[PDB]
């Protein structure tokens, strides 16, 4: 079976506003990716391995607001850019990707799987460009292979004009790295 | 500062199905 | 006569 | 929710319909000039092509569209009018093989729906069955390509 997606919004502004300040969450959850905010900006943080990571120019050092009140961050890496909180109870989490593969693919904000080439561990060639705003909003999104298992997590975007040629991603191998530091 | 809040979700696990009449 | 949608298929099971 | 895939049926026939960039694609051998039904009335068909087997009208209610496919893999799966995926090796242009041959009455009623690539994006459309002594092994199509320049 093919990589498929689709979204759905779980609250609006003003009640993740209150969630943002109280850190008590207790609408349920269920998925790969959760679409996360703060008070600054919107992104992605996919579960791989029972930990929901994401990208730290986003997550900062705050915790993610739960249904047990705030949780602190597992893992805080400012150098690969990454954070990593206990993936919450009832997310589903992908698997990092084994046989290595070239044709990737990724998942946007908007549940949109686009295909990436590889052009070197960390970059990888948009087939079908696309305008930078498009992209806005899915860093700690995930990269996938044919097989639905992560390769990376999107962290920026390699903009021409206003519109993305290219993206770079965090490499799985980083997150292993970054649990055992 | 505040907490990370989940807005909303993805889910890659759902497959083809025939949308329900209801 | 006319081709009448007797059903429909969301590829991605979306049931939202 | 909004599907891609239209479950079709003339008073003979029972096909199915895949919406692709704003069009409600299907397979002339099922539709033929006929329109598709709508709350105000019937609306007639915006492509036709016999030499093809492809005709297609404007996008109904509750639709979305697929994305043609862009990376050119030949891992394609095949969506039937059940919902099930039938993965299908690219063989050529218009010819894929099943990678699991299945009875023909598996594929029936499939003409039109979609073939994905990986991405779950389109590649073409079902045409139809290439069989032998009632085994499905692979399967004639119409690449988006054609749709592409159709449109
Ligand atoms: C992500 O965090 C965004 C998603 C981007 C916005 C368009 C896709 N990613 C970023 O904000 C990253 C962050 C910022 C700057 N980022 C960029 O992608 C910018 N590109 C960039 O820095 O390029 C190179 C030099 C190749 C690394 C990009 C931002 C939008 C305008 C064009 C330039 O700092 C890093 C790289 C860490 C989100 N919030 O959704
Ligand atoms: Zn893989
Ligand atoms: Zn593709």
């Amino acid at each position: 079976a093919p990589i498929t997606a689709y979204a759905q919004q779980t609250r609006g502004l003003l009640g993740c506003i209150i969630t943002s300040l109280t850190g008590r969450d207790k609408n349920q959850v269920e998925g790969e990716v959760q679409i996360v905010s703060t008070a600054t900006q919107t992104f992605l943080a996919t579960c791989i391995n029972g930990v929901c990571w994401t990208v730290y120019h986003g997550a900062g050092t705050r915790t993610i607001a739960s249904p047990k009140g705030p949780v602190i961050q597992m893992y805080t890496n400012v150098d690969q850019d990454l954070v990593g909180w206990p993936a919450p109870q009832g997310s589903r989490s992908l698997t990092p990707c084994t046989c290595g593969s070239s044709d990737l693919y990724l998942v946007t904000r908007h549940a949109d799987v686009i295909p990436v080439r590889r052009r070197g561990d960390s970059r990888g060639s948009l087939l079908s460009p696309r305008p930078i705003s498009y992209l806005k909003g899915s860093s700690g999104g995930p990269l996938l292979c044919p097989a639905g298992h992560a390769v990376g997590l999107f962290r920026a975007a390699v903009c021409t004009r206003g519109v993305a040629k290219a993206v770079d991603f965090i490499p799985v191998e980083n997150l292993e790295t970054t649990m055992r530091s | 500062k505040g907490s990370v809040v989940i807005v909303g979700r993805i889910v890659l696990s759902g497959k083809p199905a025939i949308i329900p009449k209801k």
